[PDB]
Parts: structure tokens; sequence; C-alpha cells
């Protein structure tokens, strides 16, 4: 299980009930201000994905209303909201207001146990790369929130794949599954692979 | 390197270690000439019909007092039943101040309720050079947000100074200076300001003002005619 592993899909189509329970999901979603309409966006099968656990929400722009909309309706409460500052090298910050910044929302759902809140603070600062890429530094403030557990990424590129976690998108190559259980399901719901309608 | 790892090592915050934070004065200085004069009045807010405030605002700023400032307080159930909607001019702008916590949901209703849009996200993020929890919360909170919303039809959406001491809930002073740059108009009202934030171009209203001297009929002779559409930012 341990090691990265990855679907290529479409996560509008995907059965993630194949997949199993995750402490974290974490999605960076093609919000619509190759997109996603906000009816697929909530109609996506987020509730499956978790029992108690964490939802960690990139939101630009309206998404940070819709967002929280998806948010409720799959069934979270907001509890948090990471700021990314965004720098250059020399770790200076790079319609009304120009942005310095990106959010992401942090929704709750049942009661988690054994998370180490509270170590890591609200405000990530880190450099701009190529764009639409979030700094690896979240994957860090997520281990020592929930460290070894499993965790699902949801939008994410090859860039994005890591340990402990399954990363889902559209360009991603292939599909990279380790973990017995998921392998098993995977076969038995896709028996000739083919990820359509 | 990486600053949240850097955080949970030594207790500096990311934002510690952010750097650096031609004639736009002269931009300044038309804000200076154009502002009214200082105006203020003690109010208890809970219990003053705000319709006595006129005549329509093109800019609101409100700074209810939240509980979690302090570690009489306002609650998002009072906050809400505020009638901001009955004194805001059909094209106006409100920042409203929100805190960290459920405050960046329930502040997105208020504004909704009151028939604005929410058009910028404006963080108040706080170092901690110097000094090295709700219980839902999943991080440390290091920052405000203070939402701008608009109704009808220079600066950056950041503020960066060092964490206040505490007891201290003054808001940066930066705000104005934003809020400001945007040149809305001349009717400004700060709800829940104090005499340590009135300011020119400003009509303050707060229940810990200890001098008045707001007059409905002085305050709208400000913006008679000619002066009736000014930006702010204009030659008087
Ligand atoms: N229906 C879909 N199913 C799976 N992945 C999809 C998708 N639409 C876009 N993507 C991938 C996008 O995610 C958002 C953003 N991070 C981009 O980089 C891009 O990768």
């Amino acid at each position: 299980l341990f090691p990265p592993q990855w679907i290529c899909c479409d996560i509008r189509y995907l059965d993630v009930s194949i997949l199993g329970k995750f402490a974290v999901v974490m999605a960076d979603p093609p919000w619509d201000i190759g997109t996603l309409t906000d009816d697929e966006m909530r109609r996506l099968n987020i509730p499956v994905l978790q029992d108690d656990g964490f939802l960690f929400l990139w939101v630009t722009g309206r998404a940070m209303e819709l967002g929280r909309e998806c948010l409720n309706l799959w069934g979270y409460e907001r509890v948090d909201e990471i700021i990314w500052v965004k720098t250059n090298q020399l770790q200076r910050i790079i319609h009304w207001l120009n942005h310095g910044k990106e959010h992401c929302l942090v929704g709750v759902k049942g009661n988690p146990q054994g998370f180490n809140q509270g170590l890591d603070c609200d405000v990530i600062v880190a450099e701009v790369r190529s764009t639409s890429h979030k700094p690896d530094e979240i994957y860090g403030m997520i281990e020592r929130l929930s460290p070894g557990t499993r965790k699902i990424e949801l939008f994410g590129r090859p860039h994005n794949v890591q340990p402990n976690w399954i990363t889902l998108g559209n360009q991603l190559d292939g599909i990279h599954l380790l973990d017995p259980d998921v392998v098993a399901r995977f076969k038995q719901r896709y028996p000739d692979g083919i990820i359509s309608k | 390197n990486d600053y949240c790892q850097h955080f949970v090592d030594t207790g500096h915050r990311p934002q510690n270690f952010i750097r650096d934070v031609e004639l736009i004065r002269l931009k300044d200085e038309l804000i200076a000439k154009s502002n009214t004069p200082p105006m203020y009045l003690q109010a208890d807010i809970e219990a003053f019909d705000i319709r006595e405030l006129t005549p329509k605002f093109d800019v609101i700023l409100l700074e209810p007092p939240l509980e979690e400032y302090y570690r009489k307080c306002w609650t998002w159930d009072d906050i809400m039943k505020l009638e901001i909607d009955e004194i805001a001019a059909p094209r106006s702008f409100i920042f409203l101040w929100c805190g960290s916590g459920e405050g960046l949901d329930l502040g997105r209703v208020c504004l909704r309720k009151w028939g604005y849009r929410r058009c910028e996200d404006i963080c108040w993020i706080k170092t901690n050079k110097n000094n090295p929890l709700d219980p839902k919360a999943v991080f440390q909170r290091t920052k405000e947000h203070c939402l701008m919303g608009i109704k009808g039809t220079v600066d950056i959406d950041l503020i960066i100074t060092e964490e206040p001491e505490i007891g201290n809930i003054e808001k940066p002073v930066e705000i104005f200076h934003i809020i400001e740059h945007f040149c809305l108009g001349r009717r400004r009202l700060h709800l829940f300001g104090r005499d340590s934030t009135i300011r020119p171009g400003w009509l303050t209203v707060g229940p810990t003002l200890t001098n008045s001297n707001y007059n409905a009929e002085t305050y709208a002779s400000y913006f008679s005619a000619p002066n009736s559409y000014l930006t702010g930012c204009t030659e008087e």
C-alpha cells in the first residue's frame, strides 16, 4: 500500500466506492469560473470516501462560495481555511485588488480521533511554480496532521503522487495500484479495465 | 526551504519570512483634500435604529466585536440582524471583519442577506517575529479576514503586520488605505469604530465613543450639489 498509487480516470464516472475510506481527502477541482459545471461538482460522490476525517478543498473566485456549498452538501463542516501566500525565489509576494494568495477550505466529517490538530498554522509561504500547481508543503502539513493513514487526491497531476496517497485525475499515466484490497475491488468492478459511462 | 516544517521546529510562523512588507502619493493627497471632516457618534448599536444614519453610504466598514477577539460581544446572530441594507446606497460597498472561525461562513451569509456579493477576500496575516485554540480548529489560526462586498453596478489582498498585544483588538489601519484607494465615494461609515479609529473622511459610530459631533443635516451638507457624486480622489 504505502508507495504512491494513482488512477487515470474521469472522476465524474469512476465508481469511487472500490477505493475504501480515507483519513484525508484533498481536491483541486477545475471550477467553472476542461472544467466541471456546478452540478457535476455537486454530484461528485465525495460522501462515500470518508467516515471520520478531513477534506481539503482549493477554491478561487466564486468557488470560495460554491466550494462551501459543495463542502456542506457532501456532509462536511468548514472548520479551517489555509491561505497560501505566493512568493518568488526571493520570498517576495507575487479585479478590484491584485491577488497574493490562494485559499484552501478545510472541512471535517464525523468525529476524527487521533489527529494532531494544532501542529501547523493556517498560512503557507511557498514559491509559485507551473500554473495551477499547488505547493508541496501541504502534504507535510497533512502527514503531520494524520501520519501513516490513507489519503486520496482528486484532480491531481503526475507531480501530485505521494506515498500514502491515491491520486485521481485525467492527466495521469495509466493505473498504478498496489494496495491488495484496492486491486481486488478494482478487478471485480472493472474486470477488463475501461472506465466509461 | 519548507516554512511549515520550520514553524513546527521553531515556532516562527511562515509569514515571518516574507520580505519587503512613485507618485502614488499624489493619489493619497487628493484623498486627503477631498476628505470630509471627521464625524463621530456614540450609539449603542443594539438599541439604535440605524435608519437615523443618513444619507445612504457609499462605503460601510463593519467591525462588530466578536467573542474570539478576547482571549458586550456581538454574536453572528446579532450581526445578521443589523439592517445594513436600510442605510446602504444602491451602488455601495461593505468591508466586514469576520475573524477566522465560523465568521468566514456567517459573514458571507450576512453579505448576501444585505444584498451584496463578495468581490474580494482580504486577509490580515499576523507575524510573530517578537514571540516565536478553538476546539474545532485543525490548525493554529494566524490571520483574520475582512470580506469586501459590492451591491449595484494598486493594492493587494493581504495585510501583514505583527500580532498585536493580547487584549489589543485594533485592526490594522492599512484597511483604511485599501478602502480609500478604491475611490468609491465620500459617504463612509465605520460601525463599531472607537475613539482610536476616528479619521478624516469617515463617519464613526460605536458604543464606546466618548464624544459625539454627528449632525445629519450637517453631514449631508458635505455632499449637497455640486459635490453629490465625487469619488473621493478628485479635486475639490
Ligand atoms: N473530469 C475530470 N476528471 C479527472 N481529472 C480532471 C477532470 N477535469 C480536469 N481534470 C484534471 C484537472 O484537475 C484540475 C486541475 N488541477 C488541472 O490541473 C487538471 O488536472
